[PDB]
């Protein structure tokens, strides 16, 4: 039922990026692994939702 | 300079908090007025090198969960400019001077002078600890070294001192232009245990009193003034409430810039010219 009704999506999993400032606790705005969001993402996974 | 009271407070509070918490008799003195069981429970939980719990410090609005058992939240507040100088001239200098520093050093003999070596070029020497030199002592400063005549002072050939001084950036003239600001920062000790909130309040007040003597807020951030809020639930709809008592720390400080002057005049010259009308 879900495979019939859902649309194909790419799912990628959140984790906090280890670029957070050890004092201020905020992301580095230049971080390449996360583009200023505090959250980095694992490689994408194909799923239907 | 431009200044950031919040980052100053974070940098200053964290080491002081650690050094009090690793030292049991300090807490035993700070909490002498509390109920015996409150005191002993706090000292058992958070205090000493074996302490299994820990306190934490950081700015507000993190994206992660904090140690809500005991956490000092630092929260930058309001401010306003209060006093201005004529022409906005806060000061003037003949030699661009950096931050004030205090460093330990030892004398050494060199070529029948005593010298103290300092890690950075001395822009100005404020004090050599526990020494007042006479003119006979031929006190001189050069680069990053202080130098001091050996002849009468041989007993002090390894004397240990603290040097209070300030860096130099460069040899240039200018005007320090700026104004004074009065600025507030809030700090709150969050805990889901009310007795922990009350103890964190006491510890923070002790830390701020101790901070008043530091060079940082003797030279800048002057006139520390404290206000205290009610104890209240900060968050009320978890499986438990989180409590805290705010304190507001207010500081008076200078915001200013080094406006360097390139113009220099090194000779007047005179001429007479004749008017035949
Ligand atoms: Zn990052």
């Amino acid at each position: 039922f879900i495979n019939d009704r859902g649309i194909k999506v790419l799912w990628e999993e959140a984790y906090f990026c280890p670029c957070l400032n050890p004092d201020t606790g905020h992301p580095r705005v230049d971080c390449p692994r996360c583009h200023g969001k505090g959250i980095a993402y694992l490689p994408p996974k194909e799923t239907i939702m | 300079a431009i200044t950031s009271v919040d980052s100053y407070l974070l940098s200053e509070i964290k080491p002081r908090l650690n050094t009090v918490l690793e030292n049991c008799y300090i807490i035993d003195e700070v909490l002498k007025d509390f109920d015996y069981q409150t005191r002993e429970s706090f000292k058992e939980a958070f205090c000493g090198k074996n302490a299994q719990h820990e306190v934490t410090v950081g700015f507000n609005f993190p994206k992660f969960k904090n140690n809500y058992e005991a956490h000092y939240l630092i929260q930058l507040g309001q401010g306003q400019e209060t006093k201005n100088s004529l022409g906005s001239i806060q000061s003037s200098y003949f030699e661009a001077t950096g931050d004030t520093l205090v460093e330990s050093s030892t004398a050494i003999r060199e070529d029948d002078k005593l010298v103290f070596t300092v890690s950075k070029p001395i822009g100005e020497l404020i004090k050599v600890e526990d020494i007042e030199f006479a003119k006979y002592d031929n006190l001189q400063v050069e680069g990053n070294k202080v130098s001091f005549k050996y002849q009468t002072n041989e007993d002090y050939e390894n004397y240990n001192a603290n040097i209070i001084f300030t860096e130099k950036k460069n040899d240039s003239k200018g005007l320090v232009k700026g104004f004074t600001v009065e600025e507030q920062v809030t700090v709150v000790g969050l805990s889901f245990n009310v007795d922990v909130a009350r103890c964190l309040d006491a510890v923070l007040k002790m830390i701020l009193i101790s901070m008043r003597d530091s060079i940082e807020e003797q030279q800048t951030f002057q006139l520390q003034n404290l206000s205290f809020g009610d104890i209240a639930p900060i968050i009320e709809d978890g499986d438990s409430m989180i409590f805290g008592r705010p304190t507001i720390i207010k500081y008076t400080s200078s915001l200013d810039l080094d406006y360097t002057i390139t113009q220099d005049i090194n000779k007047l010259t005179f001429k007479e010219r004749k008017d035949w009308k």
